[PDB]
Formats: C-alpha cells, structure tokens, sequence
C-alpha cells in the first residue's frame, strides 16, 4: 500500500 | 556520487556435473544504477540471461542478479563480466564452484 | 520476530526527455510484493507476490494511481533539486526514496520510514518521531525549511502509523504461508591453501530464508576479528539465501578453528570445521 509525498522537495 | 559494483558469481546449488543448476550473478552495491552486465561460457555471452528487476538497500546502492539454467560440466569455464561507469575497463569474474 | 513493508522508488532523469524513469517497488519483510515501472508498455503496479493476486481492479487501480503522482512529484523533485545544487543540464540524475513501517513480534508499530536520497546520497529523512526532519546537506536545509512550513511530516507520519501498519498486517495475513515461513542454513567448510604456511576456511550456510543470519569462526573459545572475510549475504534465486565467512588460518592447525551460524529457523546455533 504505497504512500504518497504531496510537498516537493 | 559512484560506486563500484560488487559482483559474486555462484550457482544456485552446489555444483555437480551433469546436473541443472542456476549460473547466478550477483552485482550489488553500485550507483548509479545503469549498468551492464554479462554471464559468460567458456569466454563467449550467453544469449538467453534473464535478471532481477532493480532495487537497492539501506545505502541506497541498487543491485541485481542475473541468471540463467546451466548443467556444470568438468571443463566449462564460467565468468560475469561487468560494466559500470566506475570501471575504467569491464571487470570479468570467473567462477569458482569449489569456492 | 520483526515485520516490516518498505517501499524503495527510484527515479533517474535522462537528457532528450522529460519524462524521468520512475521504478517504486514495495517489499514486506523484505520481500518484492509488488512493482511499477514507468517503463513499461502500460505503466502500473504488478503483484510480484503469489499471495498478491487476490487483489481486486480497485486495488491496483489506486495503487497505479498514486505511482502516476509519484512520477510527477519525483519529476518536479527532481527538476529543483537541480536547481538547489545549482547543477546544469542533459545529465542524468538519481532521486531515490524509502518508505515504509516496521513491527514487532506482536504486529504494534516500531518505526516509521522516511527518507529521500539525491545521487546516492542522503539528502532528507523524517526522524523517528514523525514529526521532525534532518537535512544531510545544506541544500537538503531548504527542503526542511519548506516541509516543516507546510507540516508535511503530519502527513507521512499518519501514513507511517496508520495505513502502513493496517496493510502490513493483511498482505501478512494473506502471505502467511510464505513470509512467516523459516528455512534453516545448510552450512560446510572448505579448505585452500592461502599463503606459504597459511591457510584459507570458509564457513558455508546455504539456503535460508529470511535472509537474516550470523557466521562467526573462533579460535577453540574465543571469536575471531582479524583475517575474516564475511562475505555479502546474497540471493539464491530460489527465494533463499547464501552467505560464508573465511579466516586465515596457519597450515596444518586447523581443527582449532570452528564456525558457528546463528538463524531463526536454527533450534540451536550450527557449529563445525574443516
């Protein structure tokens, strides 16, 4: 169940 | 940053002529991660090498594993060769069964 | 024992495109149940797990889904991390990340996973408290500055505690027979001659599942330190794992020197010698 970054580097 | 692949070629099972086994190669611990390498017979490429998807460890160095179906013989020599932007020249490994 | 789910992406630009290649693949107890590769015809997570095929369409259609944010968050990534190292162009490029959760024995939360990597090397990693980041580099700092403005870590942190914890538990229910499985080590010793009045032992564990395991020689009591290549553990290709240790030792006292391998699947620690 893969997560999700939402704030770019 | 770069780092030279480590490469252990083995078989699957302790060797035995005359009976399959799995000619592996195990190239780990490089980056970046284009890489090439090439299972060898008797100083030729065998055609047919299927291989690990790509991943990498807690160092973020990516390793795969190529393989492929061989039956051991007592005079077939066997060898990776690989190819990695940290090698100046591809290095060859010979494979060493009564390791 | 522990339990864990980890999810390893990559993405590596390339000049003449704009679209760099991403490759996320997710492990459970460290084993591959499932990868996408932007690659591919038709880019969508693919069970590489046999305990994964009851997934239904939704499943994967999610899963796929946020693979296709990924993409576009490891390409946007990517471009201002160029930026922050004031790097040029038609280079190619690696961001690699881990995510993921570990459990004890009990399947209760241990750690929560985050951290990025920029070429290689670390660049920004949430703290174990979930709420806290640690820049590598001075780069990395901007980074932080702007994740703790916006309060990322809240985010991860709840993914990390809740939604990895939750699915860990059912792929480890469904993989049952699989993961929580133990292959006991198969070991041997074998002998070379080294030097002049030396000589090369090494220690051989084959085909043990889970991967973790310990090789250690010994002078009749006491380990063994100095002279003692332990080689990498690596793959089998059958599921298990191999791994030896070698120690130089003087020709002809040899017998003195014994090798133990300690592995769950072990009822007690495997002692020989040559």
């Amino acid at each position: 169940f893969a997560p999700g970054n939402y704030p770019a580097l | 940053i770069q780092r030279t692949p480590k490469i252990q070629v083995y078989s699957r099972h302790p060797a035995e002529n005359g009976k399959s086994n799995f000619l592996n190669c195990y190239v780990s611990g490089f980056h970046p991660s284009d890489i090439e390498v090439d299972l060898l017979k008797n100083g030729e490429r065998i055609e047919k090498v299927e291989h690990s998807d790509l991943s990498f460890s807690k160092d973020w160095s990516f390793y795969l594993l190529y393989y492929t179906e061989f039956t051991p013989t007592e005079k077939d020599e066997y060898a990776c060769r690989v190819n990695h932007v940290t090698l100046s020249q591809p290095k060859i490994v010979k494979w060493d069964r009564d390791m | 024992g522990p339990h864990s789910m980890r999810y390893f992406e990559t993405a590596v630009s390339r000049p003449g495109l704009e679209e760099p290649r991403y490759i996320s693949v997710g492990y459970v107890d460290n084993k591959e149940f499932v990868r996408f590769d932007s690659d591919a015809e038709n880019p969508r997570y693919e069970p590489r797990a046999p305990w994964m095929e009851q997934e239904g369409p939704e499943y994967w259609e999610r899963e796929t889904q946020k693979a296709k944010g990924q993409e576009q968050w490891f390409r946007v990534s990517l471009r201002n991390l160029l930026g922050y190292y004031n790097q040029s162009a038609g280079g190619s490029h690696t961001l690699q990340q881990m995510s993921g959760c570990d459990l004890g024995s009990d399947w209760r939360l241990l750690r929560g996973y985050l951290q990025f990597a920029y070429e290689g090397r670390d660049y920004i990693a949430l703290n174990e408290d979930l709420k806290t980041w640690t820049a590598a580099d001075m780069a990395a700092q901007i980074t932080r500055r702007k994740w703790e403005q916006s309060g990322a870590a809240e985010h991860y942190k709840a993914y990390l505690e809740g939604e990895c914890v939750e699915w860990l538990h059912r792929y480890l229910k469904n993989g049952n027979a699989t993961l929580l499985r133990t292959d006991s080590p198969k070991a041997h010793v074998t002998h070379h001659p080294r030097s002049k009045g030396e000589v090369t032992l090494r220690c051989w564990a084959l085909g043990f599942y889970p991967a973790d395991i310990t090789l250690t020689w010994q002078l009749n009591g006491e380990e063994l330190t100095q002279d003692m290549e332990l080689v990498e553990t690596r793959p089998a290709g059958d599921g298990t794992f191999q791994k030896w240790a070698s120690v130089v030792v003087p020709l002809g006292k040899e017998q003195n020197y014994t090798c133990r391998v300690y592995h769950e699947g072990l009822p007690e620690p495997l002692t020989l010698r040559w």
